């Protein structure tokens, strides 16, 4: 699960939407299955069919690890203030000098 | 040849930055600018203003005699320095960012001088007492060390024995090499005995950077230190041939800073 930056909010539950599944067991549509008519035949003409639809859930941390955003979002400029105390610019300036 | 007069205030108020009098402080500090004081063609085409970095090599390396004297102008302390050269300096060029530094304009006069033989002139002059020893390196170590063993060739101060006077000890040291130049002295005054103090810059190689393109230079400062007589007199001549050379060259070493300036004036 990706996201985008640090103080993202995340959901707990993740709600999923899945076709329904046959195996002569379960032949018969359960109780908790909705109706789409979602399944094209056609384009031009355009024509769909009914599908029976099911809906499960998921939980962060148990079965989607949570990932991390790469590269940098917010731009500043660089606007580096100058330093009298370091080795590079102590050598430099003996250099110009 | 030409003679140059600055004039450097020396007193006024004591708690004001004073850069003319500090200026006075390092005669190598002087040495360079009255090099300034020589700018070499196309540096003051490509700079007037004399704001481009400062490069030896762009001026020119012609000799020029020096002397820094003290005076007192009605009721005011000045120094001065008089200059004796052989080009036309340019102090247009020189102070153009450091009018401050001169109390006055600087002046310049043409010196033509010529005397035959039959002239008492009177002689002031700053020497430096110097002289080369045989053996010059004891090797007086400090600290526990006192004594230890080598030995080297090296210039020192004169010295003069303890049953005899430095008036005439340094007199019979100019007298010595007297004929040489082509001069008697009548009298030789002793004015003063002192020292001559200064720093200079010496570029270092410490070690390179990132294709640092001929290592990482780093200025260190090494002393500087002359023992100075100033005296006066009356002197003949002879062989004006020798004295005109005498005139233009200066008398001892260390002629590039203040030294060997011999002022005449005819009597």
């Amino acid at each position: 699960l990706q996201k985008r930056w640090h103080n993202e909010p995340l959901p707990q539950i993740l709600p999923c939407v899945m076709d329904w599944i046959p195996g002569y067991d379960g032949e018969h549509a359960p109780d908790d299955a909705e109706i789409h008519y979602d399944l094209p035949v056609s384009f031009q003409p355009p024509r769909h069919l009914p599908r029976f639809v099911i809906r499960r859930e998921l939980v962060v941390g148990e079965d989607v690890q949570v990932s991390r955003e790469t590269g940098t979002s917010v731009w500043r400029p660089k606007g580096t203030r100058a330093d009298y105390n370091n080795s590079e610019y102590k050598k430099v300036r003996a250099e110009r000098l | 040849i030409y003679l140059s007069r600055l004039l450097i205030d020396t007193g006024g108020n004591p708690d004001r930055p004073r850069p003319g009098r500090k200026w006075l402080d390092n005669i190598y500090n002087v040495h360079r600018r009255l090099s300034m004081a020589f700018p070499s063609g196309l540096r003051r085409e490509q700079d007037p203003h004399f704001l481009k970095p400062f490069s030896p090599n762009d001026f020119q390396k012609t000799p020029f005699l020096f002397r820094v004297d003290n005076n007192i102008d009605g009721n005011d302390k000045r120094a001065i320095i008089i200059v004796q050269s052989v080009l036309e300096p340019d102090w247009d060029y020189c102070f153009q960012n450091a009018l401050d530094f001169l109390a006055a304009p600087p002046e310049t006069k043409e010196y033509n001088p010529e005397f035959k033989a039959g002239q008492l002139l009177r002689f002031r002059l700053r020497v430096n007492a110097s002289v080369r020893r045989h053996i010059p390196e004891m090797v007086q170590q400090d600290g526990q060390t006192i004594e230890t063993g080598k030995i080297l060739h090296k210039r020192v101060s004169l010295t003069w024995d303890a049953s005899s006077t430095p008036d005439q000890a340094l007199a019979d040291w100019l007298a010595a090499k007297s004929p040489k130049l082509g001069f008697t002295l009548q009298r030789c005054e002793l004015l003063q005995l002192g020292w001559v103090y200064g720093s200079k810059p010496e570029p270092k190689n410490v070690k390179v950077k990132e294709q640092g393109q001929g290592y990482w230079r780093e200025h260190k400062y090494n002393p500087l230190r002359f023992r100075a007589a100033l005296l006066e007199g009356v002197l003949e001549v002879d062989d004006p041939k020798l004295f005109l050379k005498t005139l233009s060259s200066g008398i001892g070493k260390a002629k590039s800073f203040g030294f060997g300036l011999l002022s005449v004036l005819p009597i």
